């Protein structure tokens, strides 16, 4: 009559993990090591806010393109938009544009 | 069986300060400690379990640290809603034991109390008791002197204080004078508070 | 007006975990980019309600 | 989310048993461990734990006078505390002990809390008087036993600027309290009524405040 | 091989990863073994925290910009990004696959050792009915049932009473 | 430690990785255990396929060309190729060394559990002669020999016949 | 779980990692088991030497120099140095954490198997008093004590003398 068993926990968990010997093993408890979600914002990096140029690109901002008449003492990084077109309104060659870009990116 | 010793017991910090509450266990308990926040007239809610795991739903201004015998709850930047008593609790062993708690009030700027005076109800007079009520509405800090005059001082009054206002960190204070009453004509309320230059006196004439 | 320690062109991320699949171009003290869809490290045991 | 509510006498005379009951909505009562916790108006103290299937565990400082049970037919669980004293006056909570996680076992969901007073004193019914008048006005909930009394304004509608004070014990051995509200002195033309309810005397009573 | 001679797990056992189910005159219930559970959780978190906290990253801005005449360093940059991508992806996948094997083995290992510690004490007083369960020949009350759990069970003082039912 | 108390392996056992050899009146032969073999192979392929299939590579042209005035990026390129070479070489060597240890342990583990499952049932009816073999006290025919293999062997119904030869 | 039912280790046992302590009429002493120790050391060195010798490095000059107009390749170079730093740091930490687990398990494994080999032979002639020790019912001299160590112990030829004290 009198009995005693040894056993282990089970629950409602549907979480599957993979092992090297076996795939789709349902487990009671698991953690995720993979970050798959983002806030959808451009935040302040190290408390310091980025420099957002709007419709301008660096060329446009630095030279003073007339469309770019709308800057902080420091910034953590620079933000352009894919449509950012206002740069060099008079045609010509910007010597070492990419280097100036890398060199202005954080101040 | 396992004593939980918490410190400090009271604490006043301004909006934005960092706050640190410390808990100690009489024997090693590894990381089997939780932190609760109990608001007034409420069940204590879970903030942090397993010493340093932030409850789903809970703001990241809360954080937990430690294992073994010493533990710490930090609020990196304090907000007015953080007014409550905070409890640590171990679940290493049976029985579960909690700390003696830590009451955290918010230190805001001085606000003077607007005073109101309230005569007894005629309905109450018909029953053979008379109550006079002084109200100090929305002020900080809590400390205040309320004196009753009949223009003679009284020794028969009781005071009651609200808990801190969870939105703008205020208090409210009522002073009851229980009394006999129809014998005198002038009833005043002398209110002394640090927010005021000179004491405020709200009174009334019976009738 | 959020703070982050890792920035991506489509969003910021929490740096709790070692790996991320959001974007390869990141700025900051970022988690290492990978092409996985799940990385699930089992803490509990095999769930067999018979 | 899962609801737990406490019910019980409120006032129970010395040396007697105290019974409490915890209704659970939103989860099965067969499928969880359940605990009781109290605190005197002093710190929190863990009473014990019960499971349908099943081995209870009670706090030694009380273990001899306490008993717990589950009622599957009504999804309720109960606490019995024999031979009560002054020390036993507390606010009692029921809570659900979660399934073991990587946490492992924690109290996540609690009950609203019920107050319990250990006195030979008789249940006394409150009397409610108006406090006639930006202007302030209110009610005086005077001469009752024991706590508590709910005080709403215009059937819970008027929330903003309401201040209900903690009751004070008067020399007679009874409770008194005031509930006041701050409203515009422009807006007195508007009817103001305070709803006072003291359940262990059945004193449901409403009072209009006028100048 | 203890998880899946003990086919299944107990949804009835709510307060631990490992434990016991008993039955006697006084009654029956699941009872978790906290000490084995506490260790397992303490060691497994240390494991999870090692995979995570060990990743101490350098401040990087991964992005770079080149012109129409710098296509080669462009592709050098891309080779750097893609080589690291491949290394991390591979390693992260395997690290998971391998530690997952060990975790599950560990859990199996603990159960096994729990069942083995019990079998070691009881010897002849009970019958191994399979399915992880011991069926007592003698009457084992809660107290007796307790001693087994905390490993202080006294074999001789039941064997003569168990010898009667053995025949 | 079951592979190399059982010194050697059986070239006679042709149809599985694990199994049994028997002897009775009716005759003697090797008989493989398919179910343990099938699992071992199914789990080990999953292992081999994880090391291989997980390697999802990016399209790369490793080659680059620089002139006589670009020696520095040349050496930067070479540093990239050689750093990845070193990482992969090291990791690949170890991955092999470590999984090879575990595989061989696994195989040892399975045998051990097979021998332990047999020893668990037979109890006193047979003598452990070392060398992995059980020598029966009683007569065990093919049917009896079968029940052991699929783990349904009935201990009591031979012990009195085995008790005679035990003395 | 053999290291920390055997709570502690013997500072008295000076000439091996694994061994025995005995006591009889003739006297008592620690005696190391060389063969298990020799293997453990031979296998563990092979392990240590694999982590080390497998690192076959390419000749590199890590340093590079760029001018005020080459800030981008500068940062590309730095990305290469820092990406490799991160990979190596992480891998080296884990490689240690994981092989350390296995080493310690191995050591536990060997002890367990030593204690199990002894328990397997002695059967009923001795009492398992816990704490890893066997208490003999009969008189076991040095010669008898030796046979156990090298696994040739003869069970029957003491059991009748041990049966007397068993009752
Ligand atoms: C600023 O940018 C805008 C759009 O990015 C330019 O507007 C375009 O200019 C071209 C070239 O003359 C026109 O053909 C299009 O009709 C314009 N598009 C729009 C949407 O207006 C604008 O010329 C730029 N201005 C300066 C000063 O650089
Ligand atoms: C981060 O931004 C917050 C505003 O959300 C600001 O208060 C703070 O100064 C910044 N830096 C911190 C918290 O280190």
């Amino acid at each position: 009559s009198d009995t005693l068993c040894i056993g282990y926990h089970a629950n409602n968990s549907t979480d599957t993990v993979d092992t090297v010997l076996e795939k789709n093993v349902t487990v009671t408890h698991s953690v995720n090591l993979l970050e798959d979600k983002h806030n959808g914002k451009l935040c302040k990096l190290r408390g310091v806010a980025p420099l957002h140029l709007g419709k301008c690109n660096i060329a446009g901002w630095i030279l003073g393109n007339p469309e770019c008449e709308s800057t902080a003492s420091s910034w953590s990084y620079i933000v352009e938009t894919p449509s950012s077109d206002n740069g060099t309104c008079y045609p010509g060659d910007f010597i070492d544009y990419e280097e100036l870009r890398e060199q202005l990116s954080s101040v | 069986d396992i004593q939980m010793t918490q410190s400090p017991a009271t604490l006043s910090a301004s909006v934005g300060d960092r706050v640190s509450i410390t808990c100690r266990a009489s024997q090693s308990i590894s990381s089997w400690l939780a932190w609760y926040q109990q608001k007034p007239g409420k069940a204590p809610k879970l903030l942090i379990y397993k010493a340093s795991s932030l409850e789903s739903g809970v703001p990241s201004r809360f954080s937990g640290s430690g294992s073994g015998s010493e533990f710490t709850l930090t609020i990196s930047s304090l907000q007015p809603d953080d007014f409550a008593i905070y409890y640590c609790q171990q679940y290493n062993s049976y029985p579960w034991t909690f700390g003696q708690g830590t009451k955290v009030e918010i230190k805001r700027t001085v606000a003077a109390p607007s005073v109101f005076i309230f005569p007894p109800s005629d309905e109450q007079l018909k029953s053979g008791t008379a109550s006079v009520v002084c109200l100090l509405n929305n002020f900080y800090p809590r400390e205040a002197k309320v004196q009753w005059k009949v223009n003679a001082l009284q020794s028969n009054s009781q005071e009651s204080v609200t808990e801190q206002d969870s939105k703008d960190s205020t208090y409210s204070l009522s002073s009851t004078l229980t009394l006999d009453y129809e014998k005198h004509k002038v009833y005043a309320c002398e209110v002394t508070h640090q927010g005021l230059s000179s004491p405020v006196t709200k009174s009334f004439n019976r009738g | 007006d959020c703070n982050t320690t890792c920035q991506t062109p489509k969003g910021a991320i929490n740096t709790s975990l070692p790996f991320q699949n959001i974007h390869p171009i990141t700025i900051g003290k970022c988690p290492k980019y990978v092409k996985s869809t799940k990385l699930r490290l089992a803490t509990g045991l095999r769930n067999i309600p018979s | 989310q899962v609801q737990l509510q406490e019910s019980g006498p409120g006032l129970v005379k010395p040396s007697e048993t105290l019974s409490l009951t915890c209704s659970v909505s939103g989860a099965s009562i067969s499928s969880y461990y359940w605990i009781w916790i109290r605190q005197p108006a002093k710190g929190l103290e863990w009473i014990g734990r019960f499971y349908t299937s099943g081995s209870p565990n009670y706090n030694p400082s009380l273990r001899s006078r306490v008993t717990m049970s589950v009622d599957t037919s009504k999804n309720q669980f109960s606490l019995k505390l024999t031979s009560v004293t002054a020390a036993d006056t507390a606010v009692y909570y029921c809570a659900r002990e979660e399934h073991i996680t990587f946490g492992g076992v924690i109290v996540r969901y609690w009950g609203q809390g019920t107050l319990v007073t250990v006195s030979p004193a008789s249940t006394k019914g409150p009397s409610v008087f108006p406090l006639a008048p930006t202007a302030a006005l209110g009610c005086l909930v005077k001469d009752y036993f024991p706590e508590p009394v709910t005080v709403s304004w215009n059937s819970g509608a008027l929330t903003s600027g309401v201040h209900t004070f903690p009751a004070v014990l008067q020399s007679s051995g009874l409770y008194s309290l005031s509930s006041v509200v701050t409203v515009p002195s422009s807006s007195l033309g508007q009817t103001y009524i305070c709803n006072v309810n003291h359940k262990p005397s059945n004193t449901k009573v409403d009072k209009k405040v006028e100048p | 091989g203890a998880i899946a001679f003990i086919e299944g797990g107990w949804t009835g056992m709510v307060d631990g990863w490992y434990g016991y189910h008993h039955q006697n005159e006084q009654g029956s219930g699941y009872a978790a073994d906290l000490k084995s559970t506490q260790n397992a959780i303490d060691e497994i978190t240390n494991k999870v925290n090692s995979v995570i906290e060990k990743m101490n990253t350098q401040f990087t801005a991964v992005g770079k910009e080149f012109n129409h005449l710098e296509k080669r360093i462009e592709n050098l940059n891309k080779k750097v990004d893609d080589g690291f991508l491949d290394i991390w992806t591979y390693n992260a996948e395997l690290l998971v696959l391998l530690e997952n094997e060990r975790t599950l083995d560990y859990h199996d290992s603990n159960v096994k050792n729990l069942y083995e510690k019990v079998r070691s004490q009881l010897k002849n007083n009970a019958k191994e009915i399979g399915n992880g369960c011991f069926e007592f020949y003698h009457k084992c009350d809660n107290t007796c049932m307790e001693s087994v759990k905390n490993g202080t069970y006294d074999y001789p003082k039941y064997s003569e009473e168990a010898k009667l039912n053995r025949e």
